[PDB]
């Protein structure tokens, strides 16, 4: 529950604020981030710094753990890639449509991210966002 | 609760705790749809990704 929720006064898992601190850096701009109080999974409870604590300094740590592990740089890459998406997506926002539909807004900043991210088609995403097999007819969902 | 009808009490083993209903249901969903994870799992630039991936699903159950 964590991942997408937080109450007043709580973070989401470190990891994320590690990543949001080590944004400015070099090898960490192709995952494209802000500060935590841009992205909807890291800034609802409100508290984005822990007193005495560097999170971009735990990330060099945390780093340097996984080279020791043997999760090689290309691999370490991988797993922060994939937590840059999971970011993304969660400021996709959805706009309502007639007989009780959504869909993304015209291309949509977040979206655009986390599918070049990830590999994957725009569009076929896209539909997928709002659209459901109920089996073999399609139909859209709800808001 | 005398003065609620939006909160309940369990007397667990070392003492009683009362729960707030508030956000209960969101919490527990947990239902993803098919379709979104096969346009991850066909990826063709990230090998880590389709690597992860080998009625209805919930947080409660899990």
């Amino acid at each position: 529950s964590r991942v997408v929720f937080q109450a007043e006064e709580e973070r989401n898992y470190h990891i994320f604020y590690q990543l949001c601190a080590s944004a400015a850096l070099p090898e960490f701009k192709t995952l494209r981030l802000g500060n935590a109080n841009y992205f909807h999974y890291t800034k609802q409870g409100g508290s984005p710094v822990i007193d005495g604590i560097d999170d971009a300094k735990e990330m060099v740590n945390t780093r340097q753990a996984c080279t020791l592990l043997g999760i090689s740089d290309s691999y370490q890459m991988g797993i922060f890639r994939i937590l840059a998406g999971i970011l993304h997506l969660g400021n996709v926002e959805f706009a309502s449509r007639d007989s009780d539909s959504c869909a993304i807004p015209p291309k949509h900043d977040p979206l655009t991210i986390f599918c070049d991210l990830m590999g994957v088609d725009y569009e076929e995403m896209a539909h997928w966002l709002c659209h459901r097999k109920l089996a073999t007819y399609i139909k859209p969902i709800s808001k | 609760p005398r003065l609620s009808n939006k909160a309940f009490i369990i007397k667990h083993f070392a003492d009683k705790v009362e729960y707030q209903c508030e956000g209960f249901l969101e919490k527990n969903k947990d239902t993803v749809y098919e379709e979104q994870i096969k346009v991850l799992k066909s990826s063709k630039k990230f090998k880590l990704l389709p690597e992860l991936f080998q009625h209805k699903k919930t947080v409660g159950h899990q």
